DNA sequence: ATTTTATTGCATTCCAGT
DNA sequence: ACTGGAATGCAATAAAAT
């Protein structure tokens, strides 16, 4: 376990991008999208997740 | 335990081994009305030994994790 | 201590086979 | 029209990176 690993600057300007345009995925965006990220689709349906769940978080504390 | 107790996870072995062996079959399952499935059959059955009912979706779930759990092995 | 990847246990939704 | 099964979602959770 495990080791995680941290995603780049490019990564993750890529998916900041689509995540803004689109707030879950396709598969038509995981495909395209993994390619130009170099990345698992796996990982893609993931870090959808997690970011949504971020968002979630945000609306909490008065 | 959680949701599938131990007492009914045997049911689910037996259910499993008292249906198929592996898999099998081509869908004789309607000759009249009676339009059954496997899952169906397994969530019968565990009411017959159990008496705890569990829906055709729960027995679909537990397959998945099963699966899973046995991959990542 | 908070934030960022990754997994697990269910359910729920999407895709076919008959 | 029925189904079982894959994909997907979500809450809880873990642990490295920050």
């Amino acid at each position: 376990r495990k080791k995680r690993i941290p995603y780049s600057k490019g990564q993750l300007r890529e998916l900041e991008r689509e995540y803004a345009a689109n707030k879950f995925i396709t598969k038509d965006k995981r495909r395209k999208i993994s390619a130009a990220t170099s990345l698992s689709e796996r990982q893609i349906t993931i870090w959808f997740q997690n970011r949504r769940v971020k968002e979630k978080k945000v609306l909490a504390k008065v | 335990e959680g949701v599938w107790s131990p007492d009914i996870e045997q049911s689910f072995q037996e259910a499993l081994a008292i249906y198929p062996p592996c898999g099998r079959r081509k869908i004789i399952l309607s000759d009249e009305g009676k339009m059954y499935g496997r899952n169906e059959l397994i969530a019968r059955y565990i009411k017959l030994r159990t008496g705890k009912t569990r829906t055709r979706k729960q027995v679909s779930s537990h397959i998945q994790v099963l699966a899973r759990r046995k991959a990542r092995e």
